[PDB]
């Protein structure tokens, strides 16, 4: 039934169309303390701000700001931070954030250099013995060790704060071959890196919620973000033709803004969707022909 | 260059 409306929309060729109603009809909320001058250079863009209302707030008294958002899906039942690339001034505020919302899981969708141009800063340790010292928030953060597969990397950090001395586990989910403004080379490779974080716990309630970004924290993010809830929806209401995509990228784009960055991102999460429902509908072989077809497994020696 | 979508 969703293949239908995907077939329809493929055939007539009007995914741009879907796309610029989905644009016009998204909500606009003031975004006035991340206008402030004060917080100039706490945005990585000037184009992309979280609503005063959503956004996650820091629980220091100097300056709460940072730029993510709380995306919380009361009918998926689940909640998700997304949130901008840190700047090289806001890696504090960023483990902090993690800290504070008790997360479990980075996703991380961007490489820190695109391009030739950065867009996000390093923000964790890439070497077990230089481990990173965030002062002005009193954090500590270790590579513990990481696992390097071809088009992702997972990587098990410890993260302590140095007031209490208490220790945490962050996981860190860096997908490294997907392209600002552009797609996952197939549903298989998408899905099976879903179902990879999915299958850490880090998305489970006993957790705060996943913080997700990319560089401005909505294109790659949105359809990562987009595609968990249809697939949560899916199994709750268990009927697939509930689903309107359309209408759960809508809720989402009312706690951060530009959800989805093109139409062809748009098209991506459809096919996503449509493809991970072989295994909510009780496929459990399917799970093992998307790491297939992702060749996630490295060349060895 | 300050901007996400140009
Ligand atoms: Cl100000
Ligand atoms: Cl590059
Ligand atoms: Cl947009
Ligand atoms: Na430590
Ligand atoms: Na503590």
């Amino acid at each position: 039934e969703m293949e239908k409306e995907f077939e329809q929309i493929d055939k007539s060729g009007s995914w741009a169309a879907i796309y610029q109603d989905i644009r016009h009809e998204a909500s606009d909320f003031p975004c006035r303390v991340a206008k402030l001058p004060k917080n100039k250079n706490r945005n990585r863009y000037r184009d992309v701000s979280p609503f005063d209302h959503s956004r996650i707030k820091l629980h220091q008294e100097d300056n709460d700001y940072i730029n993510a958002s709380l995306i919380k899906m009361e009918e998926a039942q689940r909640s998700y931070i997304l949130t901008q690339g840190p700047l090289p001034n806001t890696c504090g505020h960023f483990w902090e954030m993690v800290w504070e919302q008790k997360s479990r899981g980075v996703v991380m969708l961007n490489r820190v250099m695109e391009k030739g141009s950065l867009k996000c800063a390093q923000y964790w340790p890439q070497k077990e013995e230089k481990e990173m010292i965030f002062e002005d928030t009193n954090l500590k953060l270790t590579l513990i060790s990481e696992d390097i597969k071809s088009y992702y990397t997972v990587r098990q950090l410890e993260l302590e704060n140095l007031t209490t001395q208490e220790t945490r586990e962050i996981l860190h989910f860096h997908y490294t071959t997907w392209p600002a403004f552009g797609v996952p080379e197939s549903p298989a490779s998408f899905l099976n890196f879903l179902f990879k974080v999915r299958e850490s716990g880090s998305l489970s309630p006993e957790h705060g919620p996943v913080v997700v970004h990319a560089s401005a924290g909505i294109g790659r993010s949105g359809t990562f973000c987009l595609a968990d809830t249809c697939l949560l929806l899916m199994d709750k209401r268990k009927d697939p033709s509930s689903v309107d995509i359309k209408k759960v990228l809508l809720e989402m784009r009312k706690f951060r803004m530009g959800l989805i960055a093109t139409a062809d991102q748009l098209r991506f999460s459809y096919l996503a969707v449509i493809e991970g429902a072989k295994f909510i509908m009780g496929d459990s072989s399917v799970q093992d022909q998307w790491k297939e077809l992702s060749h996630e497994d490295l060349e060895p020696a | 260059k300050e901007y996400y979508k140009v």
